[PDB]
């Protein structure tokens, strides 16, 4: 133990050549990938706004044709899963998780097409998920896919070039390269024990990764926030509050994630046939929703800066709270190829902006604007549900782009994060890998 | 940083009127703004805010649409609507720039301030007389004039001693109002020496009216 | 609704003393702040948060207390010292201000220079006529000004203002002003303005006759 | 067999652990706040003191040296007497602690550290406050670790870590920085820990609290909203971070071949050292008037260099005179650490960058202060190796995350060619030197 | 976001006159801020650039202070001031903001331009005639209108009618140069069942000697 | 310095044609711009980083090229991109502009309305007189216009100037101004202007006569 340390501190930070460039083309490719996939979302979500315009005057006939038209779509992208590739469902981070405890096969040659595809299709039809999960999970296998393609021993190979494939997954995924990198060292490591995650390379994953997307969607941003204002310290309580409310509150979303894939199980039996059809059911459900009530139902990012500028009454942030919790639920619970972070980021803001709202017409003399209290709450829901504050907090950060919440920020973040433990919750990250090895366990 | 408010001045009971305060020196979005009075005698009182983004206007306890607080972000400056005047309103209107420390808010920086006068007197000039003693008392070492400026409307005048060159012991005193009009006085004491051999003037200005006079000080005869 | 009360209503202290306000809260007070306003210009920010110095305030200036009661300080109190100093809580919403408490430039006693003046030839000319009488510099600033026309007392058509205390020297003046109609003034020939200080046992007479 | 243990009790801290780590933070965001005030005071002292020999010239030069001089001293001998393991920075002390290879004498350090720093820091010397803060925070953990008697290589490890994170969080008002120090770095990288990172938080959050409690509403470093950073124009960014990497190492040679070197001119002998000590800490109040720029913190030319107010000339001046002056300070044992100072370096040496490729290309429309700012913690990749971290550290300190993208890549560019020329982590460096003299 | 040039107009060889662009909509600091040139007729020719914090300003190959680009972000304007002005500088100058896409820089948003004389000829307001048809209107569906401006000095006027709310069926004619003098017409066309039945205005406006005529069609009686 | 050269200077098509101009650079130049200016209107910012459109430009256009060879091209023109084309780049300091590409449009003959007017009573009151005479919305471009004091033709005094190309209508329109002295305009009484197209085998004619 003692000798072993001395002299050995040299070879801290000692990356292999090779990994280093083959986390290069890695991220390089994970960027085109996410770049793609993001476009062909775009181009679908865009058919059926110019499908809607051919049926404008007929309203009974909108209605049917935003329905079947995302059922369609669902269907597709449900049945591409269940057929080729169940293993890439759901979010697919948890199953990116395993590969890295090597309790899971990255079956590249399969998820790749399944997820791009598949997704492709669930988002299209605009359902209630993010396209991390198929960024982070196909950047992932991306990873894997020049591993074997270049044959490269060793469990930091193997490790390294699939962690940096989630990283610039991620990153890609809502332009926020350090969110990426921090995503891998504060959660993705198998946290059990060390790694052979070399650091160095999930860098240069990220920043090709980031290149490859700023080469194509930029000079605009995802998240328009504008510089909110700032937060006196006589202030801070209320942040511990609110955070302490998400804690609350992230482990009982994270049973009704689980219950809720539970429920939506009997449904379909695990039969392809009323799987793929209730899943139809629900991206129609979506599209349909995505008219009616656009707030409702898909990504979340567009009420967002609506939210955050307190554009919502009261009532209808309660309303869009209750209406996308459902949502989520049925969009993620039920297998569809997707995310859940987006999602949640929307659910957070929209909690925030709520508090926000009591907050201000309770204490003029703070001199509150609700806007922090949305940016504050944005990243606590991924605090109290997936457990990985950090991350969050500088993804939302990267993405909003007001520091002078930091100290908010991350107030809410850890109060949201310790009553989430206190209550009695669980990485739902983990909980979700945690049944799909006991499952496969159980059919022994 | 100078705060420049403007707009006050004499208004008849029940009128209305535009209280400017305009910024410079800093970005005048980014504050809070406010308007604070001080009515004469009295002591300070707060009527109301304004946040950046105008989406907060705050007012005192005073009654349904009182005043109303607005901001123009685009030309830097801050306005106050006052409707249904009343001798309450009568007072010195200044606009503050809000901050805060440990988040408890402050008044941060003041503005010189606008006086608003309301009553139903007529503005009328002053008559300007001047106070030279009378041969009966003694020329003395030290002697002291004088300008009574009497019966104007309203405030305020302003009074200079030889285009104000000559401020060396001055006295101006607060004008009394009796009867809807306006009366001061300022004295000057100077050396025996200096008057009646050097003229010694008396300049008032009361600008409500226009008015503009000299009133030299001569012995009487 | 939140009310605050400052101790001394005016006060007096010899440059170099400790001069000591206060302001008391009807209810529960944090962090209050305190503007000194001088004449005839605007109030400027002096303590905040219950006891920060502003970016140019002396250091002899100091806040402290909580709860109910707080208090600005000064230890070697200065010339330039002396203003309205206005507390202001806003702990609670609405905010509020105190009622001032004037600082004061006390000095040693000084006896007021009275002056009498007749009226114009011009005010006089529109049948008017002002009698007016000044009672110049003087310590402290309490004084009795009255008025014999024929030896005979007068309290109607009287007009007093004293000025503020002097940047200069720190005294009063004093202005009592006689209005009286041309002939109510022609009805008469000795006029007399009469002024009572702390400084003498006997009144300051000074007087003129139109003969 | 039990292939299982699994995933729930990922993230479960005791308790316990969670409350000890709030009144870590607590303590060391006092401790820090104290400290910088304690500094502070001198600084202003010895400035005060110039005033009362403001007119003979000579007699002030004299005043400035024997003043820094008196105060060096002071600090030289509180380590060399009483506790010989607070000299430099102090983090390889404490990331040994996280080894078990290092004892955390507290009872010792603690006042040795605080008031020993508290003296080199005040005479105007080439260190920053890092260096105390952290160690001190470092300590503080232990202490009340001790004080509370808390079983488990977790509670040990853990309020070790959130110390050492509290302490740098309050050295930079730097929450996030702090945090990613320790899970970047300073976590024991050869196998798995205790470490509990809501704790680290937790940590961090109190002490920056307890950091803006006092001094705030002013930064440390005001920089502005710099421009941004055109595509075409990254290339310049890793070719900044390449010289980072070449030099990273070069740098990281001077700063252990002089410890050696300035060795000698002591010999070991406590005094010798303290006068060698008073020697260098009054030259630097001395240069810290004669030429302010070339001594102390550095947080001082950082705003003036951004904004490209200095000539290429008064640049590469700049430049040389630290990395002698940094080299002095630090090299030669006295309290304080290094960190600061390379934020300076790499600020000066981004800055001369940016100058160069500003009249290369027009067509970029360039601002020299974008290069400031991607070199600002490049030498803290080049040389501790450490570069999320200082990347986190910058961005948190100046503001311009549209310059996210060129600040990692010089980031990168730095840690890639430090590694590929030869170069090694210098806090693990140094702590390699210590345990080699142990066993060796 | 607009940009208003302004201050062009007529100017003596050898003489110098200060051009200033008043942008709004957008942060003016942030923006690196452009000039660019249009000879009557001709192609565009970039004058010179300057960054928001006025310390880098390149000019094109060009003389000592031939041109002088400031800047002032608390007005958001821009100056270009030429001097010593020889006749190929009169043109028509843009003031452009600046951007890039993936780094090679573009002329973002331009303004309207100014236009820039250099002559001796005094500045002369323009006189405003109405043509109107011949005593005997041939009653078609249309009816055909005109105003014809008349010498004038520097270029341009810029003539509407009814101010703008009768925008289609308008043609101004490019005016032309005949002893230093300009002369254009614009012509209207309203139908018929509508004039003399409403009123036809011609909104004439010479910028350059800030007058601005307002001619009504009046039906020859 | 790179010197860009724009394709054809001017160039027709009828609406419907690809049309294609190319911008020639004496050096290198990568990812250059093109700017459309629309008579009478500033540059718009129409295709940028070579082959990117503005928002709000058609999906018509299109940018492209790369060595010292570039081209912006329109699929299917439209008769509403009349206008001058220029290409820029900014690649090589300083920035440098093409001379422009002037596409005009070729469509459907269209006959002139000729419309003549009188001197202005104004007009005479200030010693002159100028008669009008309005060719509009004609097509082709080439047009003739005679001016016939009396039957007898007049060239002494007469000034022309046509409008360029509309946006919407492609079409042209004229304007000729006989000017003369008042009592010049006087010594005749029926004027006349004689209008000559493709569109009509006998010129058009308008007239009108002081009696
Ligand atoms: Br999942
Ligand atoms: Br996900
Ligand atoms: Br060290
Ligand atoms: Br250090």
């Amino acid at each position: 133990r003692r000798r072993q340390l001395i002299r050995q501190l040299l070879e801290r930070d000692k990356t292999p050549l090779a990994i280093l460039f083959m986390a290069a083309v890695v991220g390089t490719l994970v960027g085109l990938a996410a770049v793609a996939f993001d476009k062909g979302v775009a181009w679908l979500q865009n058919q059926r706004m110019g499908a809607l315009v051919h049926t404008a005057d007929n309203y009974p006939l909108l209605l049917t044709v935003a329905f079947l038209c995302s059922a369609v779509l669902a269907m597709f992208g449900y049945f591409l899963v269940r057929k080729y590739a169940p293993e890439a469902g759901g979010s697919g981070i948890p199953e990116i998780e395993g590969a890295l405890e090597d309790q899971r096969p990255v079956r590249w040659w399969r998820v790749l097409p399944v997820k791009f595809f598949g997704g492709l299709g669930t988002l299209g039809g605009g359902m209630v998920l993010g396209r991390e999960g198929p960024t982070v999970q196909i950047g992932g296998n991306i990873g894997r896919m020049v591993l074997d393609i270049f044959r490269l021993k060793g469990d930091e190979a193997r490790h390294t070039l699939l962690a940096t494939g989630a990283a610039a997954g991620l990153a890609a995924a809502f332009n926020a390269p350090l969110a990426g990198i921090l995503f891998i060292i504060e959660h993705m490591r198998p946290q059990f024990r060390y790694t052979l995650i070399s650091i160095k390379a999930v860098f240069i994953g990220v920043i090709m990764s980031t290149i490859m997307y700023r080469i194509f969607n930029h000079e605009v941003a995802l998240i328009d926030v504008g510089k909110l204002s700032d937060a006196p310290l006589n202030t801070l309580w209320l942040y511990l509050i609110l955070g302490i409310i998400f804690g609350i509150f992230g482990p009982i979303f994270n049973k009704w994630v689980l219950g809720m894939q539970d429920l939506l199980h009997r449904v379909h039996g695990g039969n392809i046939t009323k799987w793929v059809l209730m899943g139809g059911a629900i991206g129609g459900l979506c599209g349909l929703l995505g008219f009616v009530a656009p707030a409702t139902s898909g990504g979340g990012f567009n009420l967002i800066p609506i939210a955050t500028a307190g554009n919502f009454s009261m009532g209808m942030l309660v309303f869009i709270f209750v209406a996308r919790v459902i949502t989520t639920l049925l969009c993620f619970s039920s297998g569809a190829p997707g995310g859940i972070f987006a999602p949640m980021l929307a659910l957070g803001t929209v909690l925030g902006t709520a508090f926000g709202m009591v907050a201000v017409e309770l204490f003029p003399q703070y001199h509150l604007e609700a806007g922090t209290f949305a940016i504050a709450g944005m990243g606590a829901l991924l605090a109290a549900s997936i457990r990985a504050p950090l991350t969050g907090i500088i993804l939302v950060l990267e993405m909003t782009d007001n520091y002078q919440l930091i100290l908010p920020m991350i107030i809410t973040g850890l109060g949201a994060t310790l009553l989430a433990q206190f209550t009695g919750g669980k990485p739902l990250y983990s909980a979700i890998l945690a049944r799909t090895l006991a499952k496969q366990e159980a059919e022994q | 940083v100078r705060l420049l408010e403007s707009g006050g001045g004499l208004v008849q009971p029940g009128g209305s009127l535009k209280l400017s305060c305009a910024a410079s020196g800093f970005d005048y979005s980014r504050y809070w703004m406010s308007w604070v009075r001080q009515a004469p005698g009295k002591g300070l009182k707060w009527i109301g805010e304004i946040n950046p983004v105008s989406s907060t206007i705050n007012y005192t306890p005073s009654l349904k649409d009182k005043f109303i607080i607005s901001r123009d972000n685009a030309k830097d400056t801050l306005y106050l609507q006052i409707s249904k005047v009343r001798s309450e309103d009568t007072a010195l209107y200044y606009c503050a720039r809000l901050y805060y420390g440990y988040g408890y808010w402050y008044f941060d920086v003041w503005g010189a301030g606008t006086t608003v006068t309301v009553s139903s007197a007529k503005t009328t000039p002053p008559s300007v007389y001047p106070l030279a003693p009378g041969s009966a008392a003694a020329a003395a070492s030290m002697v002291t004039l004088g300008c009574l400026v009497k019966g104007y409307f309203p405030e305020p005048v302003t009074v200079t001693w030889n285009s104000g060159s000559l401020a060396a012991g001055v006295h101006t005193f607060p004008a009394v109002l009796q009867a809807a009009l306006y009366t001061l006085s300022s004295s000057v004491t100077v050396p025996s020496s200096s008057w009646p051999s050097e003229t010694v003037t008396c300049n008032v200005a009361h600008p409500a009216s226009s008015t503009k006079v000299d009133k030299k000080i001569v012995p009487r005869a | 609704d939140i009310v605050l009360t400052q101790s001394p209503a005016i006060m007096s202290a010899a440059p170099g003393d400790k001069v000591t306000m206060t302001c008391s809260a009807s209810s529960s007070v944090s962090y209050i702040h305190w503007y000194q306003q001088k004449s005839g210009t605007s109030p400027k920010r002096w303590i905040y948060d219950t006891s920060k110095l502003t970016s140019g305030v002396p250091v002899r200036f100091s806040g402290s207390g909580s709860g109910t009661s707080y208090s600005l300080t000064i230890n070697t109190m200065e010339a330039e010292d002396a203003a309205t100093y206005y507390c202001q809580q806003w702990s609670s919403h609405p905010q509020t201000f105190g009622g001032g408490t004037k600082l004061e430039i006390l000095r040693a006693d000084a006896a007021p220079t009275v002056s009498i003046f007749p009226p114009s030839s011009e005010q006089l000319t529109s049948g008017g006529a002002s009698v007016v009488c000044f009672l110049n510099n003087f310590y402290p600033k309490d004084i009795n000004v009255k008025w014999k026309i024929d030896g005979s007392e007068r309290q109607n058509g009287v007009l007093n203002s004293w000025t503020d205390q002097d940047s200069k020297d720190s005294t009063y003046s004093m202005s009592s002003t006689l209005t009286l109609t041309k002939d109510e003034y022609e009805r008469h020939n000795s006029y007399t303005c009469e002024a009572t200080h702390k400084t003498s046992t006997s009144p300051i007479v000074k007087s003129f006759n139109r003969a």
